[PDB]
Parts: structure tokens; C-alpha cells; sequence
């Protein structure tokens, strides 16, 4: 009954969804064909998959996701690969031209024809529900379909569905590690549009997950598959409360009401942190206190920002596996008595914990070990102001002499939208200092 | 020049059809 | 009119001659392949003679 | 299902287009007859971008060949991989321009424009997505420069938004080979700078320098230069044809490359390049490819990028590699050679990683550079043009076709303006 | 030899198409008729008294 | 459900350490030298030993009639080879028939031929009865049918 | 079952009819000696439309060959497929027409016209349903023009209900080949008008144009011209002999094709036509069939269809197709240029899909076009006629053969009235 709809828009969204749905199939025991290979089946209690899958009445499960990309290659890779019969053919929405790293092409001209079709598909999926828990939007701020068309789709969803959970997982650019030039323009434009049309904006950084894979898993030269698997593990740990039964289940509404203090501070940090490899994983105790102290470390945040420069406001602790509450309470007490972890003065009750029975599953095509205890740490804090400032620095030093603006200007968008977006994100920064002090 | 529009319009009302009949009722 | 006639005659003659040369080139490729097979057989005989 | 229409103009355009259609047909596993003999399905997945389906397993290239004389058309059809082209796309006339840009653009070229535009319109309406047009020709010729730029103007008039890139074999400082080459090059680039989205500017003497210093081959001949140019063209267009980790097509390259619409003259570079004796011993790794890619004498333009400053860079990697090492090496090369990159653009290097290596290689990289060092080429053509024009040499041939000296003076003004835009950007400060 | 081989390979005849209508291919298929053979030998037809 | 590319991918002839290792004991311990070899050789984490383990839980010569090989004293021409003709709804090479019968062969009198009978001209059918007058005396204006 | 009686008139009519029987004999599996060496029951199912059953397995063509010379009929009898005809319906005269309409219509073609009516009446009464008459001639001489029009008038008086199609090769000013040709055309078009139910005007210069620019062929030859005309004739009448999804006889073509009775001059067509080299470079599909069939080249009249407005279009497809794609392509070619279409007739396209494509083809199509651009043909004929008639040139033959200059003037007035009728039907507004 507690059902979520996933919208993976852009090439980054499609690839992250391809990792996330194979993680979901491994978790719920669904084979890539679409059925359960359990054979004996047995009834018992087996409604845990209903968050992300639906019965067809014949044993097959179709996922509640829509894959969107304006170019026909990353979606056709899904349609050609082994997860072909799993997805319904109408949810794999493709375009003709890509948005060409251009917010104007993604938002105004090419994004205007396919938005009706993807809204129609979202309408069919919402009609095939018995109470929608929320939306899980997966995109990249880098540019194109993930920046312009994502903003268009979320503003159309805000017009249509109104009050609904709208959790998004954003591929934010790194301060140095990035693969585009008009990318700060795209980020500045999309953060102005998706600020009033979202309620949680979980941020992950490519360089930060590179450093995580280099340090903990000791993957010196990783690909996007490992990063997508880590992001999928984060999202699985988030939705484990909705899917599997546990002691303290933290749903989306409880999550938001315990996380966001103000409607414009909806930008938390995710850190799933038993993340050590199978080689150096089975020689350690891996206790609850150990994994909480691993979460509360500066060189474990999966967005490139130092939390010691800011103040923690809210923290949500999603535990996974054989986790008793007394170890949770002791670990939270030790974290609170720690002095380098500063909480803001107006939030005494800074922690909301929740324990799920089901342990994390190991992906045989991955590198994370088969651990028994897990904790994923989602902290709303004021350490992202430096990332905002770095983005503003890049945007200002390009917009000073109007480089690359003509592609946006002559193709829809006016000149002053960049100024409006810069003003909006400066107001967001000022909001962050007002909350920080 | 004669108006073949009205010519054929009157011709089909007179019941002539064929082209020889057309030219003779012209 | 006579320029139109001359242009059409030139295009048709070029098409016919080029098709003829395509056919001749295909024949030359096939006979060159047969030459290559005979040369390979000769090389195998040379290797056997070397060992002997 | 994107589409790019290939057009070849002139002897150079026809030769390197034939080599191009050899190489990409080998990439997609198409035999010279036209059938499909590949062993995978990724070849056949995106075969509609350059090949129209024919009867049976035949696959017709989407190329239009144009030259006023039949002397190179008969040869390019009778040669290898020449029986695959459609015979209706071989438009030709009686006379020839022959380094006579005025005849190629106004008198003899203009008669064939209607027929070749009919052929290109036929191909474009046969297309269903039509990403853009690529034109291969040589600046410094009659049919390649003049009629090529006339075709560029006509296709820009017909389709003012579909992408356009010209590959533009450009004059070199010492090879020369033609006494009216400055006239032809100036008059062609005057049209190109205002009517082209991406100009690539490949250089013959630079290609000799690469093919001899890196590859040995004391007889570097002609088809080898065609092969290098074709390798760069395939490495440019590979993301439209094959799946990858982070795809980027021609419009993504144009958006990330061109800051201002007149600054679109690039420097191509292909760099898994190694000698004959060094193939079995060299390791094709990402840092080594980056070093050879940013190697100065690995550039296929005769201008040294050290005498300038890079505005934007694109690297199209092909093969299975690690994104972290790729963008870490781009970060490393930017922070090392920060004096050769503009300070007012952060992240000058766009990246595009495709998962299919070129045939015969394990891991490859293609370079695009919008440096301000091509102003040396533009100033060289300008000074040769003003050396010839001040004595009115060879001008009666051009003015007997209906052309006046006003066009030459306009070409001077436009080239000098472009030189000024490239000149002020390599020394403009941020604050 | 290969000249005559290529002569044949160019001047082969064109393939004659299959001569059935679209209705005859879609809606029609071969089917032989059984007739429920007689168990009481009602086979006289000339001098048999009808039932 | 097995696909076609899995016996050709060299990345599949290994097993990830997370998939194969479920205990303290490493099934095949990779030494520091092999680990450093792969680190220096820049291997992806599908062939690297640190994360992946390989363990599991003439012809013939030509003999072609030298007699007529000598007897060929010409070359097979490709140029003439029949001319272009439009027959059978397509343009095709047609070999000319050489032989010609370009001379007329009709005769005034009706004659018996080997293909039946000669057709005989139409003014012959008026010699003895004149069945066909140009001005006939038929009182119907429509002929007998 | 219904029947068509064939009548070949003149040299051109006899040659075209001989080629027509040659092509529909091996369309039906009829050998030269007359038996049926077919390979399907569908060929023999509807053979009585054109072939009378006779002794044995001999299927005899139902055609009458007429000529006022012992020439081309001797040629037909001596040539291939010339022994299928009876020796009775080879009526001919020993005199000469002299390229004279007066001699063909009044003088010595009138003493044999009664014999031709006897033969055609015998065949028509031997028919079972007698759908109508198909007559092939030319408006450029004697026997073709005068004798043919006399035959059409007498058959119209005998049977004023059955369908009457006359194909007729219309004179060209570039081909010419006859001097009294404008007189013979002007004095016979009017006689065609009130008698023929539909006329499919063929032009020699348009046949030469389609051979030049569509079939290449260098030397086209009258044999190939007659093969192409016969192919279009068989495509017109294929629906009477083969079953299909969507049938249309000659009467259905007339009813859906001619809007007003003096507007029955059509523009035939056919569009599998590729050169021998370009035959294997085209994937034979309904879209290129439609676009080649609607191409301005493929029309077999010298009038350009963009110079007028299509009153009606009929398209008869042969083979196995999909009706959605067929109707969608017809709608698309109507919608891209509805400017070349009359606004007062919505959806003026008549599709007729039949099975059994012609021998050796995957799929074929043929065209019939009633457009107001056909007034130009009569305007050129008129402007030649008045130029010759203003000085009374070559008129002594017609006058001393028993005619009138007032009759010539009234024929000219009739043709100009027809031209004005087409002009005002073209220029009539929607409302
Ligand atoms: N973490 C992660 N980031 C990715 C992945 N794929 C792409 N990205 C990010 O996406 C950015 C590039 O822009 P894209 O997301 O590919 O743009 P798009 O969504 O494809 O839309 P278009 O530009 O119109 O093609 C890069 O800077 C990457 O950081 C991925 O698989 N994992
Ligand atoms: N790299 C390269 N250069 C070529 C090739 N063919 C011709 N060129 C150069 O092109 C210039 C002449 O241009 P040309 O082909 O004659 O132009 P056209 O007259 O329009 O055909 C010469 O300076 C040659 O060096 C080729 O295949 N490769
Ligand atoms: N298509 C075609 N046209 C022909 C043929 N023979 C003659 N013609 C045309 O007919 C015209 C002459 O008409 P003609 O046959 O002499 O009329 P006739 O004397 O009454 O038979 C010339 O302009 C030719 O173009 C033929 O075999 N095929
Ligand atoms: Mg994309």
C-alpha cells in the first residue's frame, strides 16, 4: 500500500536507476525476467515488494519507474541488456534530440513535447496505486535533460499532484572534478527552479564518492558503476523502512518532519558508512558504535564539504540489520558528548533513529562486503554553503564577460534569467547564514 | 468566354450527361 | 534543348563506363585472390622444403 | 535515431571521404559490397546514422560527392569501397574550377548547385532526425573551397538550426602546393567563419610531422594522411554511433566548445599513436594517452598551441577505463599548464567516454582544441594575401568571372576581425 | 573463368513472387475433408429404400 | 535466460571478492607484488587481483587444363556483352539476336503458311458478293448482330 | 466475367499493341504458340478478359489490328508473339493513308471501316459481359488519327454505354517527326472529345525524358518505349485480372477520376524505374514508390504538373502492402503540396490496391492524373496549327481530298474552348 514512484531523468538518472533496480531485484528476490524463482513461493507475509513492484496477476512484477532521456542511447542500452523484460515498454521514455548540455534546450523547446507523454505515463502509474507515498527523482545538475527537463517535470508535478513527497537525488558538480563547461550555468539555473518544487534534495558528489572508493573500498581507478551502486545502497537504506518490517520504521513524512526545519533548508547530506571492502571487512568487529563513528567523520561525507566548518541541525540514523536499540542509544550519547561534532543551539533533540530488521544484500557484481549491521546517516547541516559559494564563484567569473550565454539566449530563455537565478541562490545562501547563526 | 460552371450546372438539370449532349445543348 | 540532350548523354555514358569498370575491378579482385591462394600454397611447400 | 549527412567536395574531400567510409564501414562491419558481416549487435544498433537500409542486407552510405570534373569521381568510384555509394549521389559537370574559387563559387559551381541541393534535400527528407551535416573539403582549391562554401551557405539557408561541421584541409606554411592558395583560403574562410558551427582546420604539413615523428614511415604517402584524418573524424562521431559511459554528440561538443559564435576554429588530435616497433611494448593507459593528446607536435594544425592559450578542450575517450583517472588527469594537466588555459573559464576540458574502442586498438582518445594559436594560421594567410593583392597578381583570373576587388577587401576585413578576436582573448584579464 | 562467373552473377533472373492473394494466405490453409464413414453401409443409392 | 556475449567477455572469467569470499580465509590470497603489478598496470576493478579472484565457490595447388589455357588466344571482352534494354519491368543487359528478317513477306492472294494462314488484305472480301458496302441498304441503321 | 476488346490503329498503335500483348502474355504465362505454361491458378482464373478460349489450350488475344498499308502488321506477324493473333482480325488495306486525316477518315479508310466494325462486332458479341474497348493509336498521322477516330465514333454509336479508353501518343514539338502533325492532332482531338470516355495521353518526348533521367539507358529505343507504355497499360487494367484488397475497374477509374465529361485527358505513370546500376541501392518501399510516382519527372506528358492543378489522382498499387501506409502516403503527398490540388474537391485521390505484383518485382504502382496543366499541350498544338494554317500551308491535300477550311476553323475553336474550360476550372475559387 505504501508505494513510491521513481523518475530517473537524464543519462545519469538512467544509469543510477539501472543500478538501483538490480539492487531492488536482489533485495526482493525478483529475477531479471520479472518473476520470483522461489518456485515453492509460500504465502506467509510477502507484501514487502509493493513499494516498488506490482503484480500483473500472473507472477510477473513491473517496476514503478519511468526512465527518461532525450537521446536514444542510454535507454536503448537498458532495453537491449538483461533487464529488458523487467520494465514495461511504455515507461522507457526516449526523445529524438538530446538537450545538448543546455538548460534552454532541456526546459523550453525540446523538453516541451515529451513532458506531456512522461506526465501521461506518471498518471498511469499513479492510477495504478492505492495511496502514493512519494516520488524519487534521480538526475544530474550537470546539464541537459537532467537539469532543464528535470526542473520542467518537477514543476509540472508540483502543479498537478500538489502536496506529495518529492525526494530528489542530485549529482552535484565537484569543485574541481567535472566533465562540462556550461555545467555551472546549468546548476545555477536549475537550483533556482527546483528550490520551491522539492522537499528533500539529497546531494551526492562524484569526487567525494571517488575519494570514498579510493579510501575505504580501496578502488584506485573506479567507474560509474561503483558510484551508482553506492548511491543505490543509500536509496535502498532510505526506502528499507517502507519496504521491510522493522522495529522503528521511519517513513517519508516522519523523515521530512524530523529533518527539515524550514521549507528552504531541504538540502541534507547522505553517508551510508559501513563501506569497507570484503578483503579488510571480516577482520573487524563492525559494531554499531563503530559504524556510527564511521558516519560521523569529516572524510566520509559523500558531498565534498567539511562538516567541521558548519553546524549540524538535524540527523536521521537509518540502521539496517541486527541492530539493538541500546547500542544505538550509547552511540548517539558518545556522538553528542563528542565536541568536534557541533549541534546548533536551537535543536536539542538533534537525532531521529530508525531500525530495520532486514540486513543489506551483497551485489555479486560489486565490491561491498556482506555486512550484518549498517547505518546510513542523513544530516541537515550548514556545511553546503561553501559548495554554494564555489558554484557562485564559477558562475560569476564566467558571467562577467558573458561567455556561452548566446546558446541560451537565442534558443528560448532571455538574458536576465541568469541574473534572477544568481539572486535566488544568493538569497538561499543568506538563508543558510541566518539559520546558522 | 462562356461560363462552363453554369453551363454544366444547367446541363445536369436538363439531363444530358454525355459530351455530345453537352455541346448540343451549349 | 541541345544542351539538355548533351548533358543527359554525358551522364548516361559516365554511368555505363563506371559500371563496366566496377565489374572489371571485381573480376580483378577475384583473380588476385586466386593468385594469393596459389602463393600461400607455394609458401607452405617452401616451408616443407626448408624442413626437409 | 540521429542522422548526419556526409558531403565531399573536391579531390581532397573525395579522397579522405573515401578513406572515412572505408574506416567506419570497417568499424560497423560492412564489407565493400555493402552487406553486414559484423559479429556483434552494437555495430548494427546505430547503423542508421550513416547508412540507409537497402534491399537485402545492403547498406548505402549517406554521402553526396560533388566535383565539377569527373576525373576524381570515376577514380573514387572505381577504387576500393567505391561500389558501396549510390550512383545518383555522384554529381559532376563538364569543366573544372581548379584553384579558381571565382569559377567554383559563381560561374561553374553555380550550375551544379541545383542538382547537388536536390540530392542533399533527398537525403535530408529521407532522414527522420537529421542531427546535422559534415562537409569535407580543402581550403586552397577551386571546387572544395568555393563550391564547398557555396554549399555551406545554401544548407545554412535551408536548415538554420541543424548542426554543421567542416573538416577543412587548410594551407600550411611551407608545403604551399598552389600559387592562388591564399586567395582561395581567404575567400573560403570568409564564408566559413559566419556560416559554420564547427570548423576543424586539418593541416598537411602538420600531418606529415605527426606521421613521421611519431609513426616513422619515411614514405608517409597520401592514404596514410587520409587514414589519420578519418580516424579523427570517427573519434569525433563515435558517441553518436556507440554506447558509452558519458556520451556527447556534435551539439554537446559545440555547446561546451564555442564561447562566442565566431570562435569555432578547432585543432583535431588522435593519440594512441605509436611506431611500428613500439606497438607490442607500449601500454595504452589513460595518463599516457592524455600526455600524447596534449603533446604539442601531435596537433594536426601547423600552429603550435604553446604560442597561444586554450579556450576550450574536448577529449573523446573510447574503451573501458576509469572516469576518476580520466578527469583526475584533466585536472592535473590544467593545474600544471595553467599558463596555457584562460583563467575566466573553469573546467576548460569537456570529457566524453564511449565504451567501444576503435578497431585494432584497445583504448583511444580524440582531441578537440579551440585554442587561440590558430590566429597564427590566419595571420599567415592574411600576410600572403596582402602580399599578392597589393600587386594585383593573379587577379584577372578571379575578376574575369564576375567578381570584383570588393570581395577580396571584405575577406581582408573579416579575417583581420577574426584575428583581433583571437588576439584579445589570449591576454584579456579577469579582474 | 571468373569473367563467366561474374556474367552469371550479374545476369541471374529476378525471383518470381509467390502467387497467392493476401486473403488466401491469411484466412486460408490446407485442410482435407473427412466425411464420417458409414457404419451401416447406406451405399446402394439406386435400389435403396430411404429411411 | 543466458545471453550470447557471456562466453566472449574476458571480464566474466573472474569472480568478485564480495561474491566469492564469505569468511576470514581468502580462497586465493593475492600477494603484495601481484597487487602492485596490477596497480602499476592500471587495471579496472574487474580484472584486478585485489577485488577479483579466478576461483569459484596444407591446401592444394591449381590444376586447370593447360591445353585450352594455351588455346585461349583472345581476352573475354567486358565492354560489348549485350546492350542495355528495358525488358521485364527493369533495365537489363540483352544480348542482340544477330539474325534479322527485315524483308516484307505479304502476298496478294491468300496462301497457306506453316503458322496457319496468311491474313490477306481486306479489299479481297468484295470480289464475288460485296458483303461490305460503304453505303449499305440496311433499313435498321444498326447492323446484324 | 467482363471483357475488354483491343483495337490497334496505325503504325504506332500496332507496335504498342504488339508489345502490350507480349507483356500480358507472360504476365499470364502464355507462350508464343498460344498454350498456357503457367505456374498458378490465379493466372488462368481471369484470362477471359483479354484472351478468348479456342481449340485446345490455345488462348487467342481479343484484338483487331488495322492499318492502311501492309507494313507494321507484317512486321508484327513476323516478329515474336505475332502468331497468337487470328489471321482474321488483321484487317488492312493496300492503299496509303498519306499521313492525311481526310484520307484516314473520309477517303480510303471508310471502305474498310465497315469490315473493321464487322470484326469488332463479332468479338463484342462473342464476349460475355463486354466491359469495354481499349484502343491504341497516335494523333500524328493518318491511320492513327483519322481511321482511329472513325472507329471510336462508330463503336460509340453502336454501344453507347460501355467503357471506352483510348491511350494515343500525342505529338511533341521537340520530337516532331511529322510535318502535317499539328493538322492531324487539331482535326482529331475534337473527334476524341465527344466519343472517348477516357484518354491516357502519352508523349514521346516525355518517354524520352523518363528514359534519360530515370532509366539512364543512353539509347532508349522505341522497343523500350513500347515496353514502358505497355507496362503502364497493364498496371491500369491489372485489377480486372488479379484479385486484390481494394478493386477498381475502368468504370470505377472513370467515375472517381473525371469530374466533368470534357475533362478526360489523363497523365499516366508507373514508378518502379531504376537504372541497372542503381537498382540494388534502393529498398523498394511504399514511400519512395509514392514520391517517384508523384515526381514531376515520371509524368508521360510534356506538361509540367506544377504549372496546373490536379483535378483528380488515381494510384493503382500492385503487390502486398499495408493499407495504413498506402493511405498515409497518399495523404502526405496531398498535404505537403495541396497548392497543386483543387480546393473544391476534397480528397481527390483514388487508391486501388491489388495483389500479384508484376513478374520480377516485389511491389509496383501506376499513376493516372487528371490535371489542368494538360491545357498547355493543346496550347502548343494550337499555336503550331494557327502558324501553319495562317498561310494555308499543306492544306491543298486536305482541301482536294474533300474537306473545309471552316471545318479546320471549327476544330480549332473547339480546342480553344476546351483550353478555356480547363483554364477556368483551374482558376475557380473554393467558394
Ligand atoms: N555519479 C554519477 N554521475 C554521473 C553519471 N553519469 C553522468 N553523471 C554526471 O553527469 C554529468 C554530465 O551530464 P549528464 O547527466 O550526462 O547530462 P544528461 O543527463 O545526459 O543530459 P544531456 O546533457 O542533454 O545529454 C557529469 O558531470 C557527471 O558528473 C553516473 O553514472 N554516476
Ligand atoms: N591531407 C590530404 N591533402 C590533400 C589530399 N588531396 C589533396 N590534398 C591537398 O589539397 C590541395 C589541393 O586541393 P584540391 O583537392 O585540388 O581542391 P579541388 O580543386 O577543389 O579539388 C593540395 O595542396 C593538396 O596538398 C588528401 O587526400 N589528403
Ligand atoms: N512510342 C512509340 N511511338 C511511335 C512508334 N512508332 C511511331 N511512333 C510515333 O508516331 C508518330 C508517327 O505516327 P504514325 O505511326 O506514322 O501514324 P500512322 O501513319 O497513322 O500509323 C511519330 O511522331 C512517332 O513518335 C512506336 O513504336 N512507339
Ligand atoms: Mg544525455
Amino acid at each position: 500500500m505504501r508505494e513510491c514512484i521513481s523518475i530517473h531523468v537524464g543519462q545519469a538518472g538512467v544509469q543510477i536507476g539501472n543500478a538501483c533496480w538490480e539492487l531492488y531485484c536482489l533485495e526482493h528476490g525478483i529475477q531479471p525476467d520479472g518473476q520470483m524463482p522461489s518456485d515453492k513461493t509460500i504465502g506467509g507475509g510477502d507484501d514487502s515488494f509493493n513499494t516498488f513492484f506490482s503484480e500483473t496477476g500472473a507472477g510477473k512484477h513491473v517496476p514503478r519507474a519511468v526512465f527518461v532521456d532525450l537521446e536514444p542511447t542510454v535507454v536503448d542500452e537498458v532495453r537491449t541488456g538483461t533487464y529488458r523484460q523487467l520494465f514495461h515498454p511504455e515507461q522507457l521514455i526516449t526523445g529524438k534530440e538530446d538537450a545538448a548540455n543546455n538548460y534552454a534546450r532541456g526546459h523550453y523547446t525540446i523538453g516541451k513535447e515529451i513532458v506531456d507523454l512522461v506526465l501521461d505515463r506518471i498518471r498511469k502509474l499513479a492510477d495504478q496505486c492505492t495511496g502514493l507515498q512519494g516520488f524519487l527523482i534521480f538526475h544530474s545538475f550537470g546539464g541537459g535533460t537532467g537539469s532543464g527537463f528535470a526542473s520542467l517535470l518537477m514543476e509540472r508535478l508540483s502543479v498537478d499532484y500538489g502536496k506529495k513527497s518529492k525526494l530528489e537525488f542530485a549529482i552535484y558538480p565537484a569543485p574541481q572534478i567535472s566533465t562540462a563547461v556550461v555545467e555551472p550555468y546549468n546548476t545555477i539555473l536549475t537550483t533556482h527552479t527546483t528550490l520551491e518544487h522539492s522537499d528533500c534534495a539529497f546531494m551526492v558528489d562524484n569526487e567525494a564518492i571517488y575519494d570514498i572508493c579510493r579510501r575505504n573500498l580501496d578502488i584506485e581507478r573506479p567507474t560509474y558503476t561503483n558510484l551508482n551502486r553506492l548511491i543505490a545502497q543509500i536509496v535502498s537504506s532510505i526506502t528499507a523502512s517502507l519496504r521491510f518490517d522493522g522495529a522503528l520504521n521511519v517513513d517519508l513524512t516522519e523523515f521530512q518532519t524530523n529533518l527539515v526545519p524550514y521549507p528552504r533548508i531541504h538540502f541534507p547530506l547522505a553517508t551510508y558508512a559501513p563501506v569497507i571492502s570484503a578483503e579488510k571487512a571480516y577482520h573487524e568487529q563492525l559494531s554499531v558504535a563503530e559504524i556510527t563513528n564511521a558516519c560521523f567523520e569529516p572524510a566520509n561525507q559523500m558531498v565534498k564539504c567539511d562538516p567541521r566548518h558548519g553546524k549540524y541541525m538535524a540527523c536521521c540514523m537509518l540502521y539496517r540489520g541486527d541492530v539493538v536499540p541500546k547500542d544505538v542509544n550509547a552511540a548517539i550519547a558518545t556522538i553528542k558528548t563528542k565536541r568536534t561534532i557541533q549541534f546548533v543551539d536551537w535543536c536539542p533533540t538533534g537525532f531521529k533513529v530508525g531500525i530495520n530488521y532486514q540486513p543489506p544484500t551483497v551485489v555479486p557484481g560489486g565490491d561491498l562486503a556482506k555486512v550484518q549491521r549498517a547505518v546510513c546517516m542523513l544530516s541537515n547541516t550548514t556545511a553546503i554553503a561553501e559548495a554554494w559559494a564555489r558554484l557562485d564563484h564559477k558562475f560569476d567569473l564566467m558571467y562577467a564577460k558573458r561567455a556561452f550565454v548566446h546558446w541560451y539566449v537565442g534558443e528560448g530563455m532571455e538574458e536576465g534569467e541568469f541574473s534572477e537565478a544568481r539572486e535566488d541562490l544568493a538569497a538561499l545562501e543568506k538563508d543558510y547564514e541566518e539559520v546558522g547563526v | 468566354e462562356r461560363d462552363f460552371i453554369a453551363l454544366n450546372k444547367a446541363c445536369i438539370g436538363a439531363g444530358l450527361v454525355t459530351a455530345s449532349d453537352q455541346f448540343q445543348y451549349r | 534543348a541541345t544542351k539538355y540532350n548533351a548533358l543527359c548523354d554525358l551522364k548516361n555514358d559516365w554511368e555505363k563506363t563506371t559500371d563496366r569498370r566496377i565489374q572489371s575491378n571485381t573480376v580483378k579482385r577475384r583473380v588476385r585472390s586466386l593468385m594469393q591462394q596459389e602463393e600461400f600454397s607455394l609458401e607452405d611447400r617452401r616451408q616443407r622444403l626448408r624442413e626437409m | 535515431m540521429r542522422e548526419i549527412v556526409h558531403m565531399q567536395a573536391g579531390q581532397c574531400g573525395n579522397q579522405i571521404g573515401a578513406k572515412f567510409w572505408e574506416v567506419i564501414s570497417d568499424e560497423h562491419g560492412i564489407d565493400p559490397t555493402g552487406t553486414y558481416h559484423g559479429d556483434s549487435d552494437l555495430q548494427l544498433e546505430r547503423i542508421n546514422v550513416y547508412y540507409n537500409e537497402a534491399t537485402g542486407g545492403k547498406y548505402v552510405p549517406r554521402a553526396v560527392l560533388v566535383d565539377l570534373e569527373p576525373g576524381t569521381m570515376d577514380s573514387v568510384r572505381s577504387g576500393p569501397f567505391g561500389q558501396i555509394f549510390r550512383p545518383d549521389n555522384f554529381v559532376f559537370g563538364q569543366s573544372g574550377a581548379g584553384n579558381n574559387w571565382a569559377k567554383g563559387h559563381y560561374t561553374e559551381g553555380a550550375e551544379l548547385v541545383d542538382s547537388v541541393l536536390d540530392v542533399v534535400r533527398k537525403e535530408a527528407e529521407s532522414c527522420d532526425c537529421l542531427q546535422g551535416f559534415q562537409l569535407t573539403h580543402s581550403l586552397g582549391g577551386g571546387t572544395g573551397s568555393g563550391m564547398g562554401t557555396l554549399l555551406i551557405s545554401k544548407i545554412r539557408e535551408e536548415y538554420p538550426d541543424r548542426i554543421m561541421n567542416t573538416f577543412s584541409v587548410v594551407p600550411s606554411p611551407k608545403v604551399s602546393d598552389t600559387v592562388v592558395e591564399p586567395y582561395n583560403a581567404t575567400l573560403s574562410v570568409h564564408q566559413l567563419v559566419e556560416n559554420t558551427d564547427e570548423t576543424y582546420c586539418i593541416d598537411n604539413e602538420a600531418l606529415y610531422d605527426i606521421c613521421f615523428r611519431t609513426l616513422k614511415l619515411t614514405t608517409p604517402t597520401y592514404g596514410d594522411l587520409n587514414h589519420l584524418v578519418s580516424a579523427t573524424m570517427s573519434g569525433v562521431t563515435t558517441c553518436l554511433r556507440f554506447p558509452g559511459q558519458l556520451n556527447a554528440d556534435l551539439r554537446k561538443l559545440a555547446v561546451n566548445m564555442v564561447p562566442f559564435p565566431r570562435l569555432h576554429f578547432f585543432m583535431p588530435g588522435f593519440a594512441p599513436l605509436t611506431s611500428r616497433g613500439s606497438q607490442q611494448y607500449r601500454a595504452l593507459t589513460v595518463p599516457e594517452l592524455t600526455q600524447q593528446m596534449f603533446d604539442a607536435k601531435n596537433m594536426m594544425a601547423a600552429c603550435d598551441p604553446r604560442h597561444g592559450r586554450y579556450l576550450t578542450v574536448a577529449a573523446i575517450f573510447r574503451g573501458r577505463m576509469s572516469m576518476k583517472e580520466v578527469d583526475e588527469q584533466m585536472l592535473n594537466v590544467q593545474n600544471k599548464n595553467s599558463s596555457y588555459f584562460v583563467e575566466w573559464i573553469p573546467n576548460n576540458v569537456k570529457t566524453a567516454v564511449c565504451d567501444i574502442p576503435p578497431r585494432g586498438l584497445k583504448m583511444s582518445a580524440t582531441f578537440i582544441g579551440n585554442s587561440t594559436a590558430i590566429q597564427e594560421l590566419f595571420k599567415r594567410i592574411s600576410e600572403q594575401f596582402t602580399a599578392m593583392f597589393r600587386r594585383k597578381a593573379f587577379l584577372h583570373w578571379y575578376t574575369g568571372e564576375g567578381m570584383d576587388e570588393m570581395e577580396f577587401t571584405e575577406a581582408e576585413s573579416n579575417m583581420n576581425d577574426l584575428v583581433s578576436e583571437y588576439q584579445q582573448y589570449q591576454d584579456a584579464t579577469a579582474e | 573463368k571468373v569473367s563467366q562467373e561474374l556474367q552469371e552473377e550479374i545476369n541471374e533472373p529476378s525471383p518470381v513472387e509467390e502467387y497467392k492473394s493476401v486473403t488466401q494466405k491469411d484466412f486460408y490453409d490446407d485442410e482435407f475433408e473427412s466425411e464420417l464413414p458409414a457404419p451401416l453401409y447406406e451405399h446402394n443409392v439406386n435400389t435403396e429404400q430411404p429411411i | 535466460e543466458v545471453p550470447y556475449y557471456v562466453p566472449q567477455y574476458p571480464t566474466f572469467r573472474r569472480a568478485q571478492l564480495a561474491a566469492v569470499k564469505e569468511g576470514l580465509y581468502h580462497p586465493s590470497l593475492p600477494t603484495f607484488r601481484r597487487m602492485d603489478m596490477d596497480t602499476a598496470a592500471h587495471r579496472l576493478p574487474d580484472e584486478h587481483c585485489r577485488t577479483t579472484t579466478g576461483v569459484g565457490p596444407d591446401v592444394k595447388s591449381l590444376r586447370l587444363d593447360w591445353a585450352k589455357a594455351k588455346d585461349i588466344k583472345e581476352l573475354p571482352q567486358i565492354k560489348n556483352t549485350g546492350q542495355l534494354r528495358f525488358s521485364g519491368y527493369a533495365v537489363r543487359y540483352q544480348k542482340p539476336a544477330i539474325s534479322g528478317s527485315w524483308r516484307y513477306t505479304f502476298t496478294q492472294e491468300p496462301r497457306l503458311d506453316q503458322y496457319g494462314q496468311r491474313p490477306v488484305p481486306a479489299n479481297i472480301y468484295s470480289r464475288y458478293r460485296d458483303t461490305f458496302p460503304q453505303y449499305s441498304r440496311n433499313m435498321s441503321t444498326d447492323a446484324f448482330r
